[PDB]
C-alpha cells in the first residue's frame, strides 16, 4: 500500500501473480521513471 | 504443501472476508489458486460442495448471534452472508429447528 513497498520489490516475483487484472505499468513507470527512480532503488526511510 | 500453501490461507480469507458470498469467480482471483487449485482441496481435505460448507459455516456462525439476544432478527443472516431472509429460512432443512425457538433458546 506504500509507494516505497512498490519500487523495492522486484518485478520478476511480482508480476507472476495471476489475480492482478493489470499491473498499471504505465502509472509504475510514470511514478518511478519520471521521478528519478530505477529497478530496486533502497530508500533511506520509505514506510511513515 | 497443496498448490504452494492455499489452505493456509482459504482459512484466513473465510476469516477475514465480510458477508460477501464465495464463488468461482469471487474467490478464483485473489486467492492465488484458480478453480483447479481449490477442486482438489474441496475434493480431499473436505469432500463437499461449497454451497454446503459455507451454508454450515454461516450456520455455526449466526448460531452465537442468535444467542447474543439480538432483537434484528432479518439482519443476522445479512450481516453473515446470506442476502435474503427466505434463503436462511437452509435452517429448516440443516435443523428443521424453528428460527425464533432457536432464538429463544
Amino acid at each position: 500500500h506504500y509507494i516505497g513497498d512498490l519500487v523495492q520489490r522486484t518485478e520478476v516475483e511480482l508480476l507472476k501473480t495471476p489475480n492482478l487484472g493489470k499491473k498499471s505499468l504505465t502509472e509504475i513507470k510514470d511514478v518511478l521513471a519520471s521521478r528519478g527512480l530505477s529497478l530496486g532503488m533502497r530508500l533511506e526511510n520509505w514506510p511513515p | 504443501t497443496i498448490s504452494a500453501q492455499v489452505i493456509d490461507t482459504i482459512v484466513e480469507w473465510i476469516d477475514d472476508n465480510l458477508h460477501q458470498p464465495l464463488r468461482i469467480d469471487d474467490i478464483a482471483r485473489h486467492a492465488g489458486y484458480s478453480k483447479w487449485h481449490l477442486q482438489r482441496l474441496f475434493l480431499q481435505y473436505k469432500g463437499e460442495s461449497l454451497g454446503r460448507y459455507i451454508r454450515e459455516r454461516k450456520l455455526l456462525l449466526a448460531a452465537r448471534d442468535l444467542r447474543d439476544t439480538d432483537q434484528r432478527v432479518y439482519d443476522i443472516c445479512l450481516k453473515y452472508g446470506f442476502d435474503s431472509q427466505q434463503t436462511f429460512t437452509v435452517f429448516t432443512r440443516t435443523f428443521n429447528q424453528p428460527p425464533g425457538a432457536y432464538r429463544k433458546e
